[PDB]
């Protein structure tokens, strides 16, 4: 019984098939994740990744930011998350411009049109996820605290 | 009887002929120098025995006799420490008043005004204050006389003569054959049972019969010359039974297994002796007796000549699972045919043990009156941290030498080494990521705190008064060790160390040991430690794993362990050898150990060491400034280096002026190293060309053509001066600081 | 301090039992050497009684600790 | 005395250490009997 | 070869040199013979101006045992040279007689010293009482 | 095969009876390790020092020079440590031992017998046969005097009486 094998049945490729790299659980998770999901539009891939990332960005800026002790902590945290989203979406845009030569096909992220659709989805998702985090934290007192509301 | 003694008789002739021909040991160097590089190449490769000879037998013989020469040097060194204690010390004065007299076993001659170094250490004595802790060792041994120190000096001298004789005898008269050295089972049986086990058993016996009665009489208050001589405890069993009434029954309780009779002198007290601030010697006697039994029992594990025992080859070849291929197959063949593989393991272990020694010896002070002799505590911690770090980097040095030279892929197919080399990119990339993560999240917290404190934002810092990074796991383990007596160590009376919590132990109104509370500053400096250890591992591991080949240089093993580069091509392959990762990792070891000894020095002065005032208040040496100032780099600069360097800078005209001189001299040597580190050989060779011209002009050119040092030697000289300069700076700073204030 | 006792025939019983237990165990588990009359040498006996004294002493000290004696 | 032991004592490190120890030794002795010589006395 | 009753039940001779074992047996024999003859002699008569084990303890204070140890140690150092060399490299009846009498003296002295632990009496005293 | 002195011990390989006074006595095997020439140099030097010292004791109790105080020989060691005459004797012994170092180098180079200083002013050695007889006597006296001086000093340390007075008393 050997749990580590050469990657893709190619010994000289620079990878090793391992339980962490090539278990069915790892393969299922990667395929399930939006970036590698089959049947998913590049814009939709960006929306799902963006909603996730924008949602969790608000919390560190809100809880640990300069204006954390102020009553405007959530607004500052959302604005800081939003500013980070705008900087990152600029990074996505410039990477797309330089990396990919313009081609007609848009069905893949690794295309100029596909990365532009991905960046579009990521911005919409990230602003929406950040907004969703803002709405939820504002409405729920427990989220406003660090979990010490029960205490 | 396949384990047998086999020796070649009269192998090598004892002649001075090869002494008179420097370089005799290698074919390259034996034809004589033509350039000055030969001179350096002589010393650089002398102990590299497996670079001179092909045969493992002659290599092993040279190593065995060189180990006897080293033991002869250690015994001569010990004999000198005992003689300087007997003749040039205030040991007898220190025995009467251990808390006021300062240990001193070195007296200087009056020559150029240097007799100012004979400072007033106390006891009607002038000499250099010594911090090696020998006085506390000798009091723990029960010496109580300078005559007995002369007898120990003679015993060391006799042992030094016997080891230098044994090295000569075992190289030149009766040198063992290779099949003698390749008895790892026999050697382990004897070094566990005989060396460590009878070493502990004999030392426990000495402690029970000499250290325990003499130190009970010393702590009762009896003056050293009123104490009976150590053999009078051996004969007068009645007199020994006065101090320990269990001696009235003799060895019947031992053999009848009635061991609870021996609880008078074999205790499990824990904690410290209130009189001396050291470990209870009854605990130390029981400790060494228990270690002796397990070490002797352990040395019966391996099979030698009678069918009982383990074959280590069988143990290793049976340990293989589904992740690890053939497993530990082939490792026994490695470790009985490669000396470097053994030295890599044993140096990493000896360094780890020396590091363990420094932590355990400060926390649980093992000698009487060593805890309140703060120069000794700081000195032996700092010393064993440096010996530990150096030996750990030499473990990686000889792991690199093994990989370059003794590694054979044919005998190492699909075993643990093959699999590590076959995923070394994953190992080094994950180690690289953890070092970046941990430099950001330990030192960047310091940069955050520097920035916030500089910006006036004290509420935005990582501190105990602000955002609290508490070490909850370390505090919890401290809680467990304070609750352990009577709960999870029920027969213990006190804690293993008062560092975990509990009482303040004071001796002569100075704190012997007291709880070391951990806060945000301790969290930050421990993650600094985890970061610096991780990066030193990354450089040393990256050198071991990439010693034979890379994607950069596919044939690095053909260039050797120690080569400077493979040219300016491929972008530049400067410092591509395994040697150059030992070279780069000794700097990061220096960085790691320097922060460890700085953390120890500041934390012990700030939160442990000091004077016990009335009502049990402890006024510490630097007054508890660690908690709010070791969180910023400016605090380390200001409240640790600047504040405590006062003693070295202001030492001139006193007995500590030698430390001020070594402080400046080592700053000089450290800076002088950077000439060798930042420069390259080609500059110095062209400069030497102009100097050679000036010699040629006066017809005074040497016949051994001067060369700039090799690229590797320029690196080695830079590193050696850097380590000497940095460590000597810290040595002078630590010693003048703690001799003045502690 | 754990309660130990002076030597009695019960201590002798524990030592003897542990020694015989290890003689039989050594006949079964020692890999390199008529259940006891095949290949039984002095080393095998010496090793098994060595463990019998180790096991016996551990057993005596523990049974004295817990009260069984 | 053995010619190979004398050829060993003629080696560069032995002569260097002996000569600079002899040199150091008469600097030490001259500064012992006649210390504090900041100047040529005249 | 002398004193061979075929008595090696634990087979010590299989796992230690018969020369070292015979040297140990003969040295133990002789020492025990001197010791047993000594035990009875101390009770029978005392050299002018002068216990199985306690008398040893008194003698070490007087230095009588210490002088005997030093001189026996010198002879024994020469004997160590002899044992190493032997390992490296009428009369027949007398060798068997010496071995049997020495074995009897080993048991004899062993009995005398345990008799001393029991009744605190010398071997002649044990016969007398 | 075996030693003349110790019947049960084998004769040391390096002891072939070439040195006079040899009886094969070397159990600890010092001749198997070290040069016998050097060891006979040392044996004769230790013995000659011991013979001069045993005559030194006996004459020093019987007579002492009028300019020196009357006292015991170990007390004489300490007095001449503090007086200066010990340093005199040590200097002149050391001076002679310089040429003794040269002499031992001559022995190691094969060109001198280990105890020969060609010191025969009174011509007592006539031919080779009497020289061999005297030489065996010299080594026997040398060894006997080494044991004797140790006895004289140790007996003085235990009982504070000189050798002639210790024979006279008790
Ligand atoms: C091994 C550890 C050790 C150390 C570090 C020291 C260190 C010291 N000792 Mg101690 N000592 C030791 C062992 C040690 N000793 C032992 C084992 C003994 C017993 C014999 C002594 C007995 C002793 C006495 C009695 C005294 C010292 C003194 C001293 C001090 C000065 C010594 C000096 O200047 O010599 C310099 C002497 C020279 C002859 C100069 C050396 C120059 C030559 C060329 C050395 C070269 C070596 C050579 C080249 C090597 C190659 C050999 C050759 C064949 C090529 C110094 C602090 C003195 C002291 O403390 O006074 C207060 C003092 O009086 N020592
Ligand atoms: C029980 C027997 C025994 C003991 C005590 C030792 C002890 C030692 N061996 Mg080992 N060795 C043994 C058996 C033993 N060996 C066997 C059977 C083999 C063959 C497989 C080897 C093969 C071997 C090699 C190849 C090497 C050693 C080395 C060493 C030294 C390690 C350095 C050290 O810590 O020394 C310091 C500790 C000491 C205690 C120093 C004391 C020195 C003596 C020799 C110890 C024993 C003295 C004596 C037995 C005590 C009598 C007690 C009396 C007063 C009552 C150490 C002296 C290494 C070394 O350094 O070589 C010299 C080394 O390279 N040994
Ligand atoms: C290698 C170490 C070593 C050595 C050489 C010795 C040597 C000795 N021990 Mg010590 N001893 C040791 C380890 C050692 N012991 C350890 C580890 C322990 C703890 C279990 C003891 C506990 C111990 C006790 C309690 C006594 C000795 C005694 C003795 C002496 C034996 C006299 C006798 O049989 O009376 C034994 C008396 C009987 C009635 C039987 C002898 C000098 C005895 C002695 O004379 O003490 C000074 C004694 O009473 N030993
Ligand atoms: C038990 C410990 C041990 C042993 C047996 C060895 C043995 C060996 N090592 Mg290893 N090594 C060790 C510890 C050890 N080392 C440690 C602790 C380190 C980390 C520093 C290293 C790092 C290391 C490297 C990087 C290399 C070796 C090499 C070698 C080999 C030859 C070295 C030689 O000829 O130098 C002869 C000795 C010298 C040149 C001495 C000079 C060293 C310094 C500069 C002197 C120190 C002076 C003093 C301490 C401070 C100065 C004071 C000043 C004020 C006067 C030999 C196999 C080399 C080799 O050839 O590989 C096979 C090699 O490349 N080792
Ligand atoms: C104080 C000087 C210094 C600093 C800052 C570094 C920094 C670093 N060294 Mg180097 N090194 C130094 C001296 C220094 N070294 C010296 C003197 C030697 C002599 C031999 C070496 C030899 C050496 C080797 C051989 C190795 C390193 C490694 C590392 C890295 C450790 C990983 C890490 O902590 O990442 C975190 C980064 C830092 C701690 C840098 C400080 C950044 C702070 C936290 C704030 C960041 C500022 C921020 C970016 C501002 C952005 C805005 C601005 C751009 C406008 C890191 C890049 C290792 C490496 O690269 O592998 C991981 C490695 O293997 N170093
Ligand atoms: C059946 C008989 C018997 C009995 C009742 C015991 C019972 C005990 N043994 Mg013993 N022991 C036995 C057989 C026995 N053992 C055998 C056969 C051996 C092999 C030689 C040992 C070896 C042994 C050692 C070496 C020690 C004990 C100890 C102990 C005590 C502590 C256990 C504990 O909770 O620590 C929990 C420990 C932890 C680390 C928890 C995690 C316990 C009362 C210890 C003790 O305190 O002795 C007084 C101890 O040091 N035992
Ligand atoms: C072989 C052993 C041996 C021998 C021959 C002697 C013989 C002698 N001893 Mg000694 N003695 C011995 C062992 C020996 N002892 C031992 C083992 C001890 C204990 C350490 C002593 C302690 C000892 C003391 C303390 C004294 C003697 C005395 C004597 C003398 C008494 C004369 C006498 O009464 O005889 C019989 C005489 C007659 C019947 C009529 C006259 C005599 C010469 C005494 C003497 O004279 O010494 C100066 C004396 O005081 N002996
Ligand atoms: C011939 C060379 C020579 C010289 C010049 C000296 C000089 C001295 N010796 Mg030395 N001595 C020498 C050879 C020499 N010795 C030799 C070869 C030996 C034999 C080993 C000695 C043995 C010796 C001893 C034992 C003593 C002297 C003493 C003396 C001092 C005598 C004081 C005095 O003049 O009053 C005396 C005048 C006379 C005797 C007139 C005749 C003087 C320093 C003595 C002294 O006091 O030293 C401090 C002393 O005790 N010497
Ligand atoms: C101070 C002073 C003066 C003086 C003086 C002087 C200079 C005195 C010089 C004294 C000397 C040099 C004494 C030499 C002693 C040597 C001995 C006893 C050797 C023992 C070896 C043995 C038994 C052996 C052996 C071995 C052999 C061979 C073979 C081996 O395998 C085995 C073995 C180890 C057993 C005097 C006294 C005049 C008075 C004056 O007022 C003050
Ligand atoms: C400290 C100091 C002093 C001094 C001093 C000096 C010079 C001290 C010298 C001490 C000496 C020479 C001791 C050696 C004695 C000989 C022995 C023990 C051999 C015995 C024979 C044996 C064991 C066996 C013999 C054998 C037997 C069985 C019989 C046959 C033969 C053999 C087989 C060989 C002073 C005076 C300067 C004063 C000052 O205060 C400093
Ligand atoms: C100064 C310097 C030189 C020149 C240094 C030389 C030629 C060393 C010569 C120094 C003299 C000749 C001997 C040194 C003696 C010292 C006083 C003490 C030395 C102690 C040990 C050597 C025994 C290089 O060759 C070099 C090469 C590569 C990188 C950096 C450098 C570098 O910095």
């Amino acid at each position: 019984s050997q749990f580590i094998k050469p990657y893709n049945d190619d010994p000289f490729v620079g990878n090793l098939a391992t339980p962490v790299s090539t278990s069915s659980f790892t393969k299922s998770l990667l395929s399930n994740l939006p970036a590698y999901r089959a049947g998913l539009s590049p814009l939709l891939r960006g929306v799902e990744i963006g909603l996730t990332h924008g949602y969790f960005l608000v919390g560190p800026f809100y809880k640990l930011g300069p204006l954390r002790n102020s009553d405007v902590a959530l607004l500052s945290g959302f604005f800081s998350a939003l500013g980070l989203i705008v900087i990152l979406v600029a990074c996505l845009t410039i990477y797309g411009v330089v990396s990919f030569e313009e081609t007609e096909a848009k069905d893949q992220l690794q295309t100029a049109k596909g990365w532009r659709q991905f960046t579009s989805g990521w911005l919409v998702g990230s602003v929406g996820g950040a907004s969703f985090a803002y709405i939820l934290i504002s409405n729920i007192p427990f989220l406003q605290t660090a979990g010490m509301s029960m205490l | 009887k396949k384990v047998s003694i086999t020796v070649d008789r009269d192998p090598v002739a004892t002649s001075f002929e090869k002494w008179a021909q420097p370089g005799h040991f290698s074919r390259t160097l034996a034809k004589g120098p033509k350039t000055t590089t030969w001179i350096w190449n002589l010393h650089a490769d002398v102990h590299d025995f497996d670079s001179h000879t092909n045969s493992l037998e002659d290599i092993s013989r040279k190593i065995f006799s060189a180990h006897f020469g080293q033991l002869s040097i250690i015994f001569l060194w010990l004999s000198g420490m005992y003689f300087h204690g007997a003749r040039f010390s205030n040991y007898s004065a220190w025995l009467s008043n251990p808390t006021a007299v300062k240990p001193s076993a070195q007296v200087v001659w009056p020559i150029v005004g240097q007799e100012v170094l004979n400072g007033d250490v106390g006891g009607g004595f002038q000499g250099v204050q010594v911090t090696s802790g020998f006085f506390q060792i000798w009091r723990s041994s029960g010496i109580t006389s300078e005559v007995e120190l002369y007898w120990c000096a003679l015993a060391g001298l006799i042992m030094s003569g016997l080891m230098i004789f044994a090295g000569w005898f075992h190289y030149h008269k009766a040198a063992p054959k290779l099949e003698w050295f390749q008895n790892a089972e026999s050697m382990l049986n004897h070094h566990l049972s005989g060396l460590l086990g009878l070493g502990c058993l004999s030392w426990a016996g000495h402690q029970i019969h000499v250290s325990l009665p003499v130190n009970k009489l010393l702590d009762a208050g009896v003056a050293p010359q009123e104490i009976p001589l150590p053999h009078e405890f051996l004969v007068n069993r009645d007199l020994m039974a006065q101090l320990y009434p269990s001696f009235s029954k003799g060895l019947v309780p031992f053999f009848t297994l009635n061991w609870s009779e021996y609880s008078d002198f074999l205790t499990f007290k824990g904690g410290l002796n209130p009189v001396t601030g050291g470990l209870w010697l009854s605990d130390t006697a029981h400790h060494h007796l228990a270690l002796a039994v397990l070490f002797i029992v352990a040395g019966h594990m391996y099979r030698t000549n009678w069918g009982i025992g383990h074959s280590m080859k069988e143990i290793l070849e049976a340990h293989k699972g589904p992740f690890t291929g053939e497993g530990h197959k082939g490792l026994y063949e490695i470790l009985t045919t490669s000396w470097h593989a053994q030295l890599a393991i044993n140096l990493a272990m000896l360094g780890s043990v020396s590091i363990i020694v420094a932590h355990h010896m400060y926390a649980m002070p093992p000698y009487p009156y060593i805890a309140t002799d703060y120069p000794t505590q700081l000195s032996i911690f700092t010393h064993h941290m440096w010996i530990g770090g150096f030996c750990v980097c030499g473990g990686a040095a000889h792991a690199g030498i093994f990989m370059v030279r003794d590694y054979n892929p044919a005998q190492n197919y699909n075993n643990l080494l093959d699999r590590v080399i076959r995923h070394r990119d994953a190992i080094i990339s994950h180690l690289n990521w953890i070092c970046i993560f941990l430099g950001f999240h330990s030192f960047g917290l310091y940069i955050h705190n520097d920035t916030m404190r500089a910006l006036g934002r004290t509420q935005d810092m990582f501190s105990d008064t602000a955002i609290q990074l508490k070490p909850v796991f370390a505090q919890w383990v401290q809680s467990i060790h304070t609750l352990a007596p009577g709960n999870t160590t029920p027969n213990a009376l006190a804690t293993a160390s008062y560092a975990f919590g509990g009482d303040v132990v004071a001796v002569g109104n100075k704190v012997a040991m007291m709880p070391i509370s951990l806060g945000t500053a301790d969290f930050m400096v421990h993650h600094i430690h985890a970061f610096t250890i991780h990066v030193t591992v990354l450089i040393l591991l990256k050198g071991v794993l990439f010693s034979r080949n890379s994607r950069l240089i596919p044939d690095k093993a053909n260039l050797g362990f120690r080569f400077p580069c493979d040219g300016p091509g491929r972008g530049g392959t400067c410092q591509s050898s395994a040697w150059d990762s030992v070279f780069l990792g000794l700097f990061w070891m220096y960085n790691c150990i320097s922060v460890v000894i700085f953390h120890f020095s500041w934390k012990m002065q700030s939160d442990v060491w000091g004077t016990v005032q009335s009502d049990g208040t402890v006024t510490h040496i630097t007054g508890g400034n660690f908690a709010q100032s070791a969180i910023t780099i400016n605090g380390w600069l200001r409240d640790f280096l600047w504040a405590q360097a006062s003693q070295v800078i202001q030492s001139y005209g006193s007995a500590l002026s030698a430390y001020g001189l070594i402080f400046l001299g080592a700053h000089f040597i450290w800076a002088f190293s950077l000439m060798f580190l930042f420069s390259g050989r080609g500059y110095w060779q062209e400069l030497i060309e102009s100097i050679v011209w000036a010699h040629n002009k006066l017809n005074v050119a040497p016949a051994i053509q001067p060369r700039a040092l090799s690229i590797t030697q320029g690196r080695a000289v830079g590193l050696a001066h850097y380590l000497l300069g940095g460590i000597g700076t810290t040595w002078a700073f630590f010693l003048a600081r703690i001799i003045s204030v502690g | 301090v754990p309660q130990t006792v002076a030597w009695s025939a019960k201590t002798g019983a524990v030592m003897v039992l542990s020694n015989i237990l290890c003689i039989v165990a050594g006949r079964y588990v020692i890999q390199v050497k008529s259940g006891s009359f095949a290949g039984f040498g002095l080393p095998e006996l010496l090793a098994s009684t060595s463990l019998g004294h180790i096991v016996g002493s551990g057993a005596i000290l523990g049974l004295s600790y817990v009260g069984v004696l | 005395m053995d010619s190979n032991f004398l050829k060993y004592l003629s080696t560069a490190p032995v002569l260097f250490t002996v000569w600079l120890s002899f040199t150091a030794s008469f600097i030490i002795e001259a500064n012992r009997f006649f210390p504090d010589m900041l100047y040529f006395p005249m | 070869v002398p004193g061979d009753a075929g008595f090696d039940p634990l087979t010590i001779s299989a796992w230690l040199d018969s020369r070292w074992l015979r040297e140990a047996e003969i040295k133990h024999c002789r020492v025990a013979m001197l010791a047993a003859a000594g035990c009875i002699a101390q009770d029978i008569f005392q050299f002018p101006g002068a216990k199985m084990t306690a008398l040893h303890d008194a003698a070490v204070k007087a230095g009588s045992m210490g002088q005997m140890l030093f001189w026996i140690g010198f002879v024994e150092a020469i004997s160590t040279a002899a044992t190493i060399q032997m390992l490296q490299g009428g009369r027949a009846r007398m060798e068997l007689s010496e071995i049997k009498n020495g074995r009897l003296a080993m048991i004899g002295f062993s009995g005398m010293v345990h008799h001393y632990f029991i009744t605190g009496k010398g071997p002649i005293e044990l016969l007398t009482s | 095969d075996f030693s003349a002195a110790v019947p049960f011990l084998k004769r040391p390989s390096n002891l072939d009876g070439a040195y006079i006074g040899d009886v094969g006595f070397d159990p600890l095997g010092f001749s198997d390790v070290f040069d016998l020439r050097v060891l006979r140099e040392a044996e004769l030097k230790h013995g000659r020092f011991a013979m001069l010292a045993v005559l030194g004791f006996i004459v020093q109790e019987l007579y002492t020079f009028p300019f020196f105080p009357k006292m015991a020989p170990v007390d004489a060691h300490d007095y001449f440590v503090k007086q200066g005459g010990g340093s005199q004797i040590i200097f002149w012994i050391s001076f002679v031992e310089l040429f003794g170092v040269v002499a031992l180098f001559e022995t190691l180079q094969g060109k001198r017998e280990p105890g020969d200083f060609a010191f025969d002013p009174l011509g007592l050695a006539k031919d080779e046969a009497t020289l061999e007889r005297y030489r065996l006597a010299e080594v026997k006296h040398a060894r006997l005097a080494m044991i004797a001086i140790g006895g004289f000093i140790h007996q003085y340390w235990v009982t504070k009486q000189t050798v002639l007075e210790q024979l006279g008393n008790f």
